[PDB]
Parts: structure tokens; sequence; C-alpha cells
């Protein structure tokens, strides 16, 4: 119910810009994805995930 | 220390020094030396509000501080805010040079009608009010840096200016001691 009614929008267009995006607000953003793909960027650099 | 015509010329070249000195600290841009940008990265002096280039391709050009800088900021807490409100405005040390400046017209004025004797105490309590102004103004830009480097001339300048206003302040109050002495000794006789 957060979600649907969060101004402004949180809903992401795609996986590229979700990290992307946690990456530009220093932890004020999480995103929920699947847990391989979790587990891999967060193996990636800078290790900012 | 001795006299009153000595007295007077230390004092009012004390203050006259203390307010050029923090001028030149406010008007000059000459506060950090630090690796930046002046518009990749080189060594740079910063100030209070332009920082020009040093050794680069482009030497000489000042920028302003991106106080708010655009482009995800991340925002901060209200303390944050505050402390950059301060920093950006720069109101301590513009507020200690207005200090400064009362102080040496309540100075230049006690010439003018002696025998007000609270015009000095008002003198000696705003280069005081100056001091403390300036040091929290000198915290606050450190506290606003930390957020290598050195600091320039300028911010030296304005560190002994902070000096020599205590020490003009003290004078003025040492000043306010002796004519009140004068008062109970003539009245004595």
């Amino acid at each position: 119910t957060y979600m649907r009614s969060a101004e402004p929008s949180v809903f992401v267009r795609t996986t590229a810009e979700g990290v992307a995006r946690v990456r530009k607000s220093k932890g004020k953003y999480a995103y929920l994805l699947e847990s391989t793909m979790n587990e891999y960027i967060e193996q990636r650099k800078p290790c900012d995930t | 220390l001795f006299d009153r015509g000595v007295q007077m010329l230390l004092t009012t070249v004390g203050a006259f020094a203390a307010f050029s000195l923090m001028t030149i600290a406010v008007g000059t841009d000459y506060w950090l030396y630090s690796r930046g940008v002046c518009k990749e990265e080189v060594m740079t002096h910063s100030g209070l509000w332009r920082t020009c280039c040093l050794e680069g391709n482009f030497k000489g050009l000042c920028k302003q501080i991106d106080h708010f800088p655009e482009d995800a900021d991340y925002e901060a807490d209200t303390a944050e805010y505050f402390l950059r409100a301060v920093r950006a405005s720069s109101i301590f040390p513009i507020l200690s040079v207005i200090l400064l400046f009362m102080g040496g017209l309540c100075i230049a004025a006690s010439e003018f009608y002696k025998t007000r004797h609270n015009i000095i105490l008002s003198a000696g309590i705003f280069f005081v009010s100056a001091g403390l102004s300036n040091i929290i103004g000198i915290i606050v830009y450190i506290s606003a840096n930390a957020g290598s480097y050195s600091y320039g001339w300028s911010f030296y300048f304005g560190a002994l200016s902070f000096i020599i206003a205590e020490m003009v302040g003290v004078l003025a109050v040492h000043m306010f001691i002796d004519r009140h002495k004068q008062l109970r000794a003539t009245a004595r006789a």
C-alpha cells in the first residue's frame, strides 16, 4: 500500500537504473530485485551496494 | 598601560589594523589550498565566495563555491543545512566586520562629548563580540571544510584579526576602568 501511494514515484523502469538509483541516494533508497542479481551487483565495483 | 594619549593612539591603530585585516580576509579568495576543480582535479586556492584555479590549463578564473550543489545533493539533517546556511552566507565573518566597524566608530566618537564614559565600554563590548564572532566563523568554516590541504594568508588574516580585536577590547576596558577610577579620585578630594 505504501509503494502504491508513495510520492515521488518509487517504481523503476528497468533494473539497469534500479541499482543506479540506489547508488545515487547514499542509502536513501532500497531496490527490491531478484537475489541472484543482488548478489552479482554486490560483487561488482565500486562495492557501494 | 600608561598615560592616556598614547593609549588612545594604540587602541585606534589596533582597531583600524584589525578592521583592515578582516576586510582583506572576507574580500580575498585565498582561504584554502586544496585539490579540486576550477570549472579534472587540480590544485586550486579557495576563499569564502569564489575559487580561482592554480597552475592549471586555464589559470586565474574563479568560480562560485557550490554551497548547495545540484545533481543528487542527497540532502541532510536540519543541523547540517543550518551549518551550510551559515557557511554560504558567512554571516559570522560579516557580523564580525560590522562589530569591528561599530567599535571603531565608537572609539573615534569618544573624543566628541568626552563626558560620556559609556562609549568606550560600548567599544570594548563591540570588539570582544567581534572576537567571539570571529571564533564562531572560523569554527563554522573549518567544519564546513571537513565535510591534503592548507590554509591561505586570508584565513590567517582573520585569525590574527581575532587576536588583535580581543587585545584592543582589553585596552578599551582598561581605559574604562581608569576613567571611572579618576572619578572616584576626584570625588574624595
